[PDB]
């Protein structure tokens, strides 16, 4: 059926702010994405008589 | 209903021209469109959500008027209220001849969930956040950083962390007071609010031009004439009308093109001022760059930068090298 | 180039892109990194050792429990805090957070040896 | 995944939906009276003076 809500923003999370506490990366990974653009639309052209 | 007010004659005329209301209802809902797009482009960003720490006590920085006031019925913070408040029957009017407003998707609490978060992000993980995980960081080594980026070593933050934190929250308490006291601050915004209404309100006011015809009523037409000659009369009204949308819708689309200007500039100065720090001169504030606070408003975006900039000064004596042995 | 606009060519730190043709326009595949595990460690701004304050010249402090140790600042490779890997400036006495510790000082042992 | 993903180039292919309907609405409106007694300039010339 059709259901009607309110969308969720975001992903709920966290973090601990805390003074003289720090995170440091101990690994990584390596990952590729795609970003799309158009350049050039279709050149046309209308004889007006 | 623009054109044709209830008139069935009026109709019929109207559907010997090609599809002119379809094309201007698309443009009219493409611009729609990105009127929400433009926002999300701008705000969401981030799609994890933060909450702000309950530790109001950053190193000595404060933050509560960057922050949202918890006690209050709307979330925002004192400078986000303070936006609100100073940015702002013919609605009833405008909507009796078919002019109508649609809502936005997003409301303005959800906008200001988002801008919590975002700030919540950045003043317990600095950039980190925005570009993988959050990674908590103490707020003055934050600063520690931000100062090695703009080539000042790290030694002159902690030996004036008192003073640093103390210039720092006095700024924050003068923004507010300039923004409560000038009253042209926000004309950008009230100036995009300015113009649409006068283009609709222009539309409603030409309704009652009769472009050569007897009356600019169709129901006067249509009570003392017949058939033949109403038509005539019926005509040169819709001819006139149509031009007025016409005019307007093109006009629209031109302003909604700026608009989607400016929403890409907000959106690239938050990418890259908020969820990090820029070395582009003058691209969030001037001076040095050091970071960015994000405040909603009405139809826009109002950023905080903070910049450093260099002050007493002396001559010295300079070379190029020093000679030795 | 390299990019170090935050997001500009993606999400995460960028390193390279190569583009691809398609009709009508362009496709990048943008090639990026982002940190993965990570810890939770102790810190500090400061090491005090011998009454002055040593800073990290390019790092972080970071405490693994009963040891200090300086990493990059985005990949846990613990040094041993020497002498090289710090400046002094300053005495302990105004640095907010400093924590006594040894700076090791390499020269040392060819002195003795 | 862009195999896989029917929506990863729309971007590009908007721009292709886009110019034809622009197109496709010049065609259409010639189908139009516009007040004329027909839609066909050879009827207007082929029955009237
Ligand atoms: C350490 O990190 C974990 C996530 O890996 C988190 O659940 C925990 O609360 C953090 N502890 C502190 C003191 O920040
Ligand atoms: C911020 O300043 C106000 C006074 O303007 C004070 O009442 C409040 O406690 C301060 N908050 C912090 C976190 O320093
Ligand atoms: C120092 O700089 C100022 C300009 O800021 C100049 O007027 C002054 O003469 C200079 N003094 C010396 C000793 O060079
Ligand atoms: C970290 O602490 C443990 C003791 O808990 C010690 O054995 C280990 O050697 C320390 N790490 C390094 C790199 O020295
Ligand atoms: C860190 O937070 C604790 C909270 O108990 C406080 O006692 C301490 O003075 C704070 N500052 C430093 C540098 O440890
Ligand atoms: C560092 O050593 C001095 C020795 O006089 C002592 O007074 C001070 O409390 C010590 N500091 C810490 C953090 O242990």
């Amino acid at each position: 059926s059709i259901i009607a809500y309110t969308m969720s923003l975001g992903a709920e999370n966290s973090c601990a702010y805390s003074n003289n506490s720090i995170a440091i990366p101990t690994n990584f990974t390596i990952s590729v994405t795609t970003e799309i653009l158009p350049v050039s639309m279709t050149k046309t052209s209308v004889d007006c008589t | 209903m623009y054109i044709c007010g209830d008139s069935t004659e009026c109709s019929n005329l109207l559907l010997q021209y090609g599809s002119f209301c379809t094309q201007l209802n698309r443009a009219l809902t493409g611009i729609a469109v990105e009127q929400d797009k433009n926002t999300q482009e701008v705000f969401a960003q981030v799609k994890q959500i933060y909450k702000t720490p309950p530790i109001k006590d950053f190193g000595g920085f404060n933050f509560s008027q960057i922050l949202p006031d918890p006690s209050k019925p709307s979330k925002r913070s004192p400078i986000e209220d303070l936006l609100f408040n100073k940015v702002t029957d013919l609605i009833c009017a405008q909507k009796f001849n078919g002019l109508t407003v649609l809502p936005p998707l997003l409301t303005d609490e959800m906008i200001a969930q988002y801008t919590s978060a975002l700030l919540a992000g950045t003043i317990c993980s600095g950039w980190t956040f925005g570009a993988g995980p959050a990674l908590q960081i103490p707020f003055p080594m934050q600063m520690a950083y931000r100062f090695n980026g703009i080539g000042v070593t790290q030694n002159v933050l902690y030996e004036n962390q008192k003073l640093i934190a103390n210039q720092f929250n006095s700024a924050i308490g003068k923004i507010q007071d300039s923004l409560s006291s000038t009253p042209s601050a926000l004309g950008k915004l009230q100036d995009v609010v300015n113009q649409n209404a006068q283009a609709l309100n222009t539309l409603v006011k030409q309704l009652s031009s009769n472009f050569g015809a007897i009356s600019s009523v169709l129901n006067d037409i249509l009570s003392r004439l017949d058939p033949p000659e109403a038509e005539v009369q019926i005509d040169r009204l819709i001819t006139g009308r149509l031009q007025s949308l016409q005019t307007y819708v093109t006009q629209q689309l031109i302003r909604a093109a700026e608009i989607r200007a400016s929403a890409n500039l907000a959106a690239t100065k938050m990418s890259e001022c908020v969820l990090g720090q820029s070395k582009r001169v003058d691209f969030c504030g001037k001076g040095y760059h050091l970071m960015s606070f994000p405040q909603s408003a009405p139809h826009g975006v109002v950023f905080l930068h903070v910049t450093y900039v260099p002050a007493q000064e002396k001559n010295f004596t300079t070379a190029p090298a020093i000679c030795h042995d | 180039g390299q990019s170090k606009r935050v997001d500009f060519c993606g999400k995460g730190y960028h390193l390279m892109s190569f583009p691809q043709s398609a009709p009508h326009g362009v496709v990048f595949l943008h090639v990026t990194y982002v940190p993965a595990q990570e810890k939770n460690f102790t810190t500090a701004p400061a090491i005090c050792h011998d009454g002055k304050a040593h800073f990290p010249r390019e790092g972080v402090f970071v405490s693994n429990g009963t040891h200090w140790f300086v990493t990059q600042r985005n990949f846990y490779e613990p040094q041993i805090i020497t002498t090289d890997n710090t400046f002094v400036s300053g005495n302990c006495d105004v640095v907010i957070g400093i924590v006594n510790n040894t700076v090791y000082d390499p020269l040392q042992p060819e002195l003795d040896s």
